[PDB]
């Protein structure tokens, strides 16, 4: 209460080192704080929104300004497949005459970064050409950030501070983020594409001081009020079209065409708006199903009562779930985690094979660096769904109140589902193991013929489903007569067969026994990240080794030596071992998805067709090929542009190292030596003039776990990404 | 007081490792100020290496 | 895996594996438990020591054979 | 300073009080045991953490229960 | 034939790999003398890389375009010994080493200390019971069918 | 012509609300009442911004027709018509669906 | 111009050195 703990008087009371390092770790736990209330934990909810939207805004304006001051985007939109574009400069006093004489690249005068965000493509796409715009858009996102800040500064205030009954109205906010939030956004952003970007497109420019002279088609609303609207898609533009120019344009500004721009190889922008405006409509008619002021509506608390199975399969049914959803944000945090993972990684998976900006496509370094962030994004949020789901089940879960729901029969049998995930990771893994090993022997004593290729037959005749035809079958779409066929061939199928079967692109392509093998690999390493979360989340109230784990909490190191000895048993220990699965499982699925693209791209297909079935294949034709033009960043005879990434290589290795230090050695050790250090400190003359104020003491046994994961994790991402970057940079092909 | 020795009983605590389980009523104390008379012994050791508990009259079902 | 982890996960493991052997009347007598913490670490150790000993070896011999 | 609870479902055996480093339990008359006796923890800002008195317990359940609380000097084991 | 298939007795790179093998072979056969016994033992693996390359040319696998044979788990008719009968016959194998197991285990449950039995085998029991798995199919069936397989 | 098909939706939706379902629509919504929050509705949890509009709603048709029964059925009926509309505009023909 | 060579020691070494001097003034005070 009276040190640096103000939330915390047990944190502040002892004297040793630890309350400085528990202090930062503990500042957003609100239900921890001492006199805290509902209202003031929902208030500085609400607050912190609004300083993490004010944050976000800060940053995109500090990129625009930075990109805008020191960057070719005038040099780079005239020529865009033969410009590198530049991020900001650099300005370092340790810099030797070499180093600036190499890292001049691009139009600069001076050592410069260039950009693999891909920010350039996509504000060229939509109709951003020259620096002014990018310094306006730089000074709207400043002040939208200030009135963040100012919005945040006023509902803290007392005058304007809602209620707890303001927080807990969950028909009005879903009617209103429904309609408003994600409909009239699309509306704005289809308006945004058909009066801007569109023309910007055809060589014209609209802007604030003469867009209300400007038509964006010649027949106006018209058509659209009168009802008409195929008139908004009369003339589309040809397939001679260069981006920018007005040469083979048209006038339509809804289309259906489908496939992708022959020479930007993206997506046509009109059916982006046609998409964006389709989307918006059926938003803003879902928005008016629940019930508000206005006496019609649904109720959400009656719609989960009255799902309820005769005959008593499944238990009293829906009952009770509204009030525990509502009364816990744990819960509400655990659904809403899920939901952003599973949207990101489907992100990640679309924005590689149905690009929407303009030549991207042809940047491989962008497409692999978005690719592998997002990918390990989506995991950590995944791994911190399940972990609020394990807290929401420690803290806010009532057993009376859940009597023979759902929720109650899910906590009744958690052994057959422990069992049947341990039963399917052990298969999966077994059987993996046991073929890549086969395989290997197999390639070992030279004779390759005996392998085990196993062709994914279900996989290509999926693709084959869509109108591929380098298999053979001919199901639906493949087929030329046929009920689906005829009916789409009218619209969409002209374009979508020819985008899919191009060889150059990487919509749907080519499998073989290569690609079974990894996906099996990948399904292991899902199944097992799995059983470990869910393990952790359903054992955390109790287990028949310890059958009071509620009491404790949600995060404590052991219960001693007895009972056989009982480390790891809480369930935060199972979210620390369940990251390093999470690890290893989004690093197969990059690995696999940078060695085949790069072979697709280096021209060569049969290296990994022929050398991805054994693993001695993948340690000598990715890793060791690849890391010939990265660790030659420096050498005794001198250094070239690639030398940063080569020293981020060694230093990510060096932090991976350092974390082992922390996962291996315990407290004692240590809390001797510290004790020892101490009296070598207070014994020597000239020294013990000088004494601390707080005792040094070794670090906890959760803070060193902690620890030494956040090395594990740093370690891990900067060597992936220091090597992806460079190998790919290196030949740019 | 309480089941004949010898008799088979079900323990009905949550907590105890034997939950659910059958085991063989010993002695059973006849003081009525003792909280936990029954006294059952169990063929598996729990975590710890002993076999034998203690339970009151509304915890142990005859079987 | 023996480095990183504890006894309570395995054992809370063990539990469930053990109930679904329960269910199908194949319990052994002798009620498997996991391994102690000094049997974790030896376990752990020895084969941190092998692993590497043994990739020394390899490397060693197939350099000096193949240019030696 | 941590918490040390004791349960009805005591015997009476002292093996907690015996095994206690730092003199925080001890035994008091009773009542409803065989033994006639209870054990308690009057010092209890004596203890420690070492959770010695669970391991040498007799029970389904532990009947001496130890939950860390606020650290302090004698807490920590700190002699400097 | 089959998702772009070619018979692995048509297709070339099979025989282009079959030559290279026995190049490879030949160049470290031409070092020895003719009466030495590694030219014997180097005419002998000549021999059975030939004999199975014929083997497997005469099977009827699907190499593919690298000219490596290719397995089939749809179903197929024509290729149901790939998969599907070694399938049948390590379920039967394993079923059998289930029930010999849980039998043994089922029989030495009555003992007063069943541990010791499982740490110290009984031979003339386990002998009993192995031979009972050739019927294994038949007496799951029925136990499951009375209702005496699942526990309660 | 768009104004005889909008005319036409928009009074056959109307009627459609006015005369069939209307007992229907009233039953359902007298089943699921207000909203509530740990037994009580919004606005006796201590929400004054979620107070019934009473005064609105109240109207002199014998029936109970009122201002929002129209604007819903209004727009169900406009929907139906602009979709009748954009459809019957463009020629796209299944061929054989 | 010449605004990085005034702007990055500044946010180098001299903004570092106020704010961990403000923080350990403040950590430190009872
Ligand atoms: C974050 C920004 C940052 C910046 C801008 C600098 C900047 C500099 N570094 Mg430092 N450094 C940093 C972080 C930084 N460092 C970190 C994180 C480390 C740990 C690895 C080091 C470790 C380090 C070493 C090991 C050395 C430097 C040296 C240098 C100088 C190189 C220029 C030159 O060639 O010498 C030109 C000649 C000079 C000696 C400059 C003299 C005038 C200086 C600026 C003093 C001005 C006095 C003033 C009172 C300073 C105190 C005020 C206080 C608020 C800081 C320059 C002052 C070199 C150095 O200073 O030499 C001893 C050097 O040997 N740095
Ligand atoms: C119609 C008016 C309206 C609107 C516009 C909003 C909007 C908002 N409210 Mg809500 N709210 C309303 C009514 C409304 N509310 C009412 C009536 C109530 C009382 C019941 C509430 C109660 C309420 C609370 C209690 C809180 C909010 C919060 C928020 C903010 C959410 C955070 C965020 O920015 O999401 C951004 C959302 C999106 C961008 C929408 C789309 C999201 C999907 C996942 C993305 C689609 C991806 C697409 C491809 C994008 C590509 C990106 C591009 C770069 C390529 C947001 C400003 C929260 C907050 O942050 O407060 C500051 C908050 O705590 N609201
Ligand atoms: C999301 C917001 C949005 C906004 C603010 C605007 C704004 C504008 N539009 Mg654009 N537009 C949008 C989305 C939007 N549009 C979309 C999604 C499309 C695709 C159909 C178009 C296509 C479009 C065309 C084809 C034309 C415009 C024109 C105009 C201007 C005249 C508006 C007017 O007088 O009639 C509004 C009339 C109404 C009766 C209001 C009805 C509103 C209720 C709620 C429905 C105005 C600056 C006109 C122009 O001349 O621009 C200079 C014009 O010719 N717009
Ligand atoms: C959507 C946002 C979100 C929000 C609002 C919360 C909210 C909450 N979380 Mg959850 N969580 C999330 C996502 C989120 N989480 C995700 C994605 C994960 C998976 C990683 C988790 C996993 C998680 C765990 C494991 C725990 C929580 C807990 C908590 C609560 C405590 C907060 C705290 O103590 O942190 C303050 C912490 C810090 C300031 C110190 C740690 C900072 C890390 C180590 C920084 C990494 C270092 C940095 C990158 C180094 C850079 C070096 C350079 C070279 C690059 C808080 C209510 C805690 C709980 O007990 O709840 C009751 C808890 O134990 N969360
Ligand atoms: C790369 C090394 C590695 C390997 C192979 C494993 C393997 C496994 N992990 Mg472990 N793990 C590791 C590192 C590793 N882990 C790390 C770093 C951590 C972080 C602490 C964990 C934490 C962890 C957790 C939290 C969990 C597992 C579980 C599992 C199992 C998953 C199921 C399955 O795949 O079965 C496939 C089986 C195999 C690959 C095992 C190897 C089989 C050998 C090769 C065959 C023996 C044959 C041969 C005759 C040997 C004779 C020996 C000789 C002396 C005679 C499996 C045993 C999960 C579990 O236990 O599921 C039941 C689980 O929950 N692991
Ligand atoms: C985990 C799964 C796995 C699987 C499914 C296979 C599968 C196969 N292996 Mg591989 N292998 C594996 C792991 C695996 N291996 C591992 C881990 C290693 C490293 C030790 C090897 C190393 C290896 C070698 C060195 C060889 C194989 C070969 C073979 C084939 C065996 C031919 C045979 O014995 O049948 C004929 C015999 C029988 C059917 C025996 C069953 C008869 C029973 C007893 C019935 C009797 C009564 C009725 C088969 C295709 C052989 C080959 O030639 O492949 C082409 C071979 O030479 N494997
Ligand atoms: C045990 C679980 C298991 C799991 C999780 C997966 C997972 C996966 N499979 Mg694999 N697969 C399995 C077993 C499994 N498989 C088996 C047993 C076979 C037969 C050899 C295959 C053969 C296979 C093919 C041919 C393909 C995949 C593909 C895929 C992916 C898409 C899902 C799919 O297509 O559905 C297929 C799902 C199953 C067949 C369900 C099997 C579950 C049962 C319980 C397995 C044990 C059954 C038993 C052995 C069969 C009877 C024996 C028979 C001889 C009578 C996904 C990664 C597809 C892909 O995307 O590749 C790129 C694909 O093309 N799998
Ligand atoms: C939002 C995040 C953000 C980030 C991460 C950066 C990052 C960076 N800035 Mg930029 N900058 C930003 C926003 C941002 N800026 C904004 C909003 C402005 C307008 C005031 C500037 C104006 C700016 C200048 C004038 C300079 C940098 C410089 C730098 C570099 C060195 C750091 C520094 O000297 O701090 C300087 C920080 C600021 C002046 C504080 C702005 C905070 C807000 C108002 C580094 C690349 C230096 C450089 O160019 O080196 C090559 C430099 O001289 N920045
Ligand atoms: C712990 C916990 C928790 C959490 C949980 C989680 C985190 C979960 C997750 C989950 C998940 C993550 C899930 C997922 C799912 C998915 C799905 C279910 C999918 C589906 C799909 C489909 C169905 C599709 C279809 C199709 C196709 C195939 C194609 C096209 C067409 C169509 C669309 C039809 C909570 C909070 C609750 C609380 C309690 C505890
Ligand atoms: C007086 C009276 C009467 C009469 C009445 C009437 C005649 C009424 C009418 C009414 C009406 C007549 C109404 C209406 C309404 C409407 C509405 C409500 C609408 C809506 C709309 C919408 C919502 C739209 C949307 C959209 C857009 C904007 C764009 C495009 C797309 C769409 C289409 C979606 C009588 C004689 C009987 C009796 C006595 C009294
Ligand atoms: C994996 C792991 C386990 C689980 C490991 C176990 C249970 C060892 C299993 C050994 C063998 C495979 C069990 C079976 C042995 C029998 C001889 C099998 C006889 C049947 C045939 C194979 C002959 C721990 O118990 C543990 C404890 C403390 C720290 C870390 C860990 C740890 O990492």
């Amino acid at each position: 209460a009276l040190r640096f703990p103000r939330f915390s008087q047990g944190l502040a009371q002892d004297p040793t080192t630890r309350r400085i390092w528990f202090g930062i770790a503990t500042a957003h736990d609100f239900e921890n704080h001492d006199d805290i209330t509902e209202e003031r934990l929902y208030q500085n909810i609400f607050a912190s929104h609004f300083g993490q939207l004010a944050i976000i805004f800060l940053w995109t304006s500090g990129n625009l300004f930075h990109v805008a001051w020191q960057g070719n985007f005038e040099a780079w939109v005239q020529d865009p497949l033969h410009v590198r574009p530049i991020a900001h400069a650099i300005w370092d006093p340790h810099f030797g005459q070499p180093a600036v004489e190499a890292f001049t690249r691009g139009g600069a005068l001076g050592p410069v970064n260039i950009a693999y965000s891909g920010v350039y493509q996509w504000w060229y796409t939509i109709g951003l050409r020259t620096n002014g715009d990018l310094y306006t858009g730089a000074l709207f996102l400043l002040f939208l950030s200030a009135i963040s800040l100012i919005a945040g500064w006023l509902h803290l205030q007392p005058k304007w501070k809602p209620s707890v009954s303001w927080f807990k109205n969950a028909e009005s906010r879903l009617n209103h983020h429904l309609s408003g939030l994600f409909g009239v956004s699309s509306l704005a952003w289809t308006g945004h594409l058909v009066h801007v970007a569109i023309p910007g497109s055809r060589g014209e420019y609209v802007r604030w001081n003469n867009f209300l002279g400007v038509l964006p088609h010649p027949q106006g609303l018209g058509p659209l009020f009168t009802g008409q609207w195929n008139l908004y898609a009369q003339n589309p533009d040809s397939s001679s079209h260069l981006f920018g120019t007005s040469q083979g344009t048209g006038t339509a500004i809804l289309t259906l065409l489908g496939g992708f721009h022959p020479q930007t190889q993206s997506l046509w922008l009109t059916d982006i708006a046609h998409h964006h405006l389709a989307i918006a409509i059926l938003f803003l008619v879902a928005g008016h199903m629940y019930r508000t002021n206005f006496g019609i509506g649904h109720s959400i608390k009656d719609l989960l009562e009255a799902h309820i199975p005769p005959g008593g399969r499944l238990g009293r049914g829906h009952r009770g779930l509204y009030d525990t959803i509502n009364n816990s944000i744990h819960f509400q945090l655990g659904l809403a985690l899920a939901s952003l993972g599973v949207i990101t990684s489907l992100v990640a998976q679309h924005m590689y094979s149905l690009p929407a900006y303009a030549f991207i496509a042809q940047d491989f370094t962008t497409q692999a660096a978005l690719y592998t962030h997002h990918q390990y994004i989506a995991g950590f949020i995944m791994t911190g769904a399940f972990a609020h789901g394990a807290i929401f089940f420690i803290r806010d879960y009532n057993p009376e109140q859940n009597e023979d729901n759902v929720l109650a029969r899910m906590l009744d049998h958690k052994e057959a589902i422990i069992s049947h995930l341990s039963w399917a990771s052990l298969f999966l893994g077994f059987h993996t193991l046991g073929l890549y090993v086969h395989n290997d022997v197999m390639l070992a004593f030279g004779t390759p013929e005996k392998q085990i290729l196993i062709e994914p037959i279900f996989a290509q005749w999926i693709q084959s489903a869509h109108g591929k035809t380098s298999y053979g079958f001919d199901v639906l779409l493949s087929s030329t007569n046929s009920p689906a066929f005829n009916a789409g061939r009218s619209i969409w199928l002209p374009g979508w067969l020819n985008a899919i079967n191009e060889n150059s692109n990487s919509l749907f392509l080519t499998i073989g026994p290569g690609d079974f093998l990894v996906h099996h690999a990948i399904a292991l390493g899902l199944h097992t990240t799995t059983l470990i979360l869910v393990k952790g989340a359903l054992d955390a109230r109790g287990s028949k080794l310890m059958p009071d784990k509620k009491d404790f909490g949600y995060s404590f190191p052991c219960d001693g030596p007895g009972r056989g000895g009982t480390c790891d048993i809480s369930a935060w220990d199972a979210f620390y071992l369940a990251v390093f699965w999470m690890l290893n499982t989004i690093g197969w699925v990059t690995f696999y998805w940078h060695w085949k693209h790069i072979t697709l791209w280096q021209g060569n297909v049969s290296q990994f067709n022929e050398s991805s079935t054994y693993l001695m294949g993948w340690l000598r034709d990715y890793l060791w090929l690849n890391s010939s033009q990265l660790i030659n960043g420096y050498n005794p005879f001198g250094m070239n542009s690639l030398s940063v990434w080569a020293w981020m290589f060694l230093f990510g290795h060096l932090v991976w190292a350092t974390g082992f230090m922390f996962l291996i050695s315990w407290r004692g050790y240590w809390q001797e030596l510290i004790e020892t250090l101490a009296w070598a400190h207070e014994r020597t003359p000239l020294a013990n003039l000088i004494r601390w104020r707080d005792k040094p003491v070794a670090l906890s046994i959760v803070q060193a776990r902690l620890v030494g994961l956040a090395h594990f994790s740093v370690g891990y991402i900067f060597t992936y990404a220091a090597f992806l970057i460079a190998s790919t940079s290196g030949k740019f092909g | 007081i309480g089941p004949k020795r010898g008799s088979k009983v079900k323990i009905l605590r949550k907590e105890s490792y034997w939950y659910k389980n059958v085991g063989s009523v010993v002695a059973v104390d006849q003081d009525p100020k003792t909280r936990y008379p029954v006294v059952v012994r169990f063929a598996k050791v729990n975590y710890a290496n002993i076999s034998t508990n203690n339970y009151a009259l509304d915890e142990v079902e005859e079987v | 895996m023996f480095l990183f982890s504890g006894r309570g996960y395995w054992q809370e493991l063990i539990e469930s594996i053990v109930w679904a052997h329960n269910k199908l009347k194949v319990a052994p007598a002798t009620q498997p438990r996991a391994l102690s913490i000094v049997q974790g670490r030896a376990v752990g150790v020895t084969h941190y020591l092998l692993g590497g000993i043994a990739t020394t070896w390899a490397f060693f011999l197939a350099r000096i054979i193949a240019v030696g | 300073s941590h918490s040390v609870k004791i349960y009805d479902t005591c015997i009476g055996c002292t093996q907690c009080v015996r095994a206690c480093p730092t003199d925080v339990l001890e035994m008091i008359p009773w009542d409803g045991c065989k033994a006639k006796q209870i054990a308690s923890a009057p010092r209890t800002e004596d203890c420690v953490g070492c959770k010695r008195c669970e391991s040498a317990c007799p029970t389904d359940f532990l009947s001496v229960r130890v939950y860390l609380w606020h650290e302090t000097t004698r807490s920590m084991g700190l002699a400097y | 034939d089959i998702s772009g298939l070619t018979p692995c007795k048509d297709s070339k790179q099979f025989a282009k790999r079959e030559k290279q093998q026995i190049k490879k072979l030949e160049s470290s056969l031409k070092l020895y003398a003719p009466e030495s016994a590694p030219a014997l033992a180097l005419n002998a693996q000549i021999e059975k890389t030939k004999r199975r390359f014929d083997n497997y040319g005469k099977y009827g696998l699907l190499c593919g375009s690298d000219g490596l044979p290719h397995l089939i788990v749809n179903g197929d008719q024509r290729h149901w010994g790939e998969f599907i009968t070694p399938g049948i016959l390590f379920l039967y194998i394993a079923g059998w080493i289930g029930w010999v197991g849980r039998s043994y285990l089922i029989a030495i449950s009555g003992e007063k200390k069943p541990a010791m039995k499982e740490i110290i085998i009984d031979v003339p029991l386990a002998s009993r019971i192995i031979f009972r798995g050739f019927i294994w199919p038949v007496a799951a069936y029925r136990e499951f069918l009375n209702g005496d397989l699942i526990a309660k | 012509s768009p104004s005889i098909v909008i005319s036409l939706s928009t009074g056959l939706s109307l009627f459609l609300g006015r005369f069939v379902f209307f007992n229907f629509q009233r039953e359902n919504v007298a089943k699921q009442g207000l909203p509530e929050q740990n037994g009580k509705t919004h606005f006796e949890a201590g929400d004054d911004r979620a107070k019934e509009y009473v005064s609105l709603l109240k109207s002199n048709d014998p029936i109970g027709f009122n201002i929002v029964d129209v604007l819903a059925w209004g727009s169900i009926g406009h929907i139906v018509a602009y979709y009748i509309l954009a459809t019957s505009s463009n020629g796209y023909d299944p061929s054989f669906f | 111009n010449n605004l990085p060579s005034i702007f990055v020691p500044l946010v180098g070494l001299v903004f570092p050195a106020i704010a961990m001097a403000s923080l350990f003034l403040h950590i430190q005070k009872n």
